[PDB]
């Protein structure tokens, strides 16, 4: 992550092809395995949430380089990350359940400003 | 551009709906006063009816498909 | 090499069996009156 965010920074809004093309390699190998709560074990959800902040950064270096020109696999890239909810719900001690629900909306609310940006 | 000419002829509303329900022609014949062309009742009918105008690995599969595959005076056009 | 330790760090399809979680919250018991191999490892007085 801070490899990527060091590298997107140089290169801002220059534009290049071998650095957009490594983004998009990274964030097709990246992409599957963002919100995937399979077997629900604390050093997975931990490990696969800093997995949700790696391609949040992915995406917004990939963008920070190619800012400014409209480019096509780098909104096809974060259209797809705004788009489709995920999470344990859909497919892929009352304030307790509202602290669990609290987790996981501001999850969601950090995943969308990621994508926004 | 055209329609205030459709209001200046006065017979219009009646034909056409008429035209609309498809009514026979002798219902036609019993109160209008002038003749109407039964080849162009047919053909605008003809016209009128013209009707030309395996589950979580495929939202793994469709969701890369249909999300990253990028495709390249109110409405009143029906 | 590097795309192969990239694979080991992010394995796609290698670790998503069916995405099938019951999502609930596991409740664990703790009651003393039944006697079982499992509550004698967790419950330790007897």
């Amino acid at each position: 992550a801070g490899r990527i965010l060091a590298m997107g920074i140089r290169f801002a809004s220059t534009g290049n092809l071998k650095i957009r093309n490594i983004l998009l390699s990274l964030v097709d190998k990246f992409l599957p395995l963002y919100q995937y709560p399979g077997k629900q074990n604390l050093d997975f959800r931990l490990t696969i949430s800093v997995i949700n902040v790696l391609t949040n950064v992915i995406v917004v270096s990939l963008s920070m380089v190619m800012c400014a020109s409209g480019d096509l696999e780098v909104l096809r890239r974060v259209k797809y990350l705004h788009e489709v909810a995920s999470g344990p719900y859909s497919d892929l001690s009352d304030p307790t359940a509202y602290l669990e629900d609290k987790k996981d909306i501001d999850d969601h609310y950090g995943k969308f400003i990621s994508t926004n940006l | 551009f055209v329609k205030p000419y459709f209001q200046e002829r006065k017979h219009l509303v009646n034909v056409l709906l008429y035209a609309m329900l498809d009514l026979p022609e002798e219902e036609l014949k019993e109160k209008i006063n002038f003749n109407v062309d039964m080849k162009a009742l047919l053909s605008l009918v003809d016209t009128l009816h013209d009707s030309d105008i395996i589950r979580h690995a495929m939202l793994y599969e469709h969701i890369l498909n249909y999300y990253i595959a990028w495709v390249p005076k109110s409405s009143y056009i029906k | 090499g590097i795309n192969k330790v990239l694979d080991h760090l992010a394995p796609s399809e290698l670790i998503k069996p069916v995405k099938s979680c019951h999502n609930k919250p596991s409740v664990l018991v703790l009651d003393d009156r039944i006697v079982d191999a499992a509550t004698k490892d967790l419950y330790v007085n007897g």
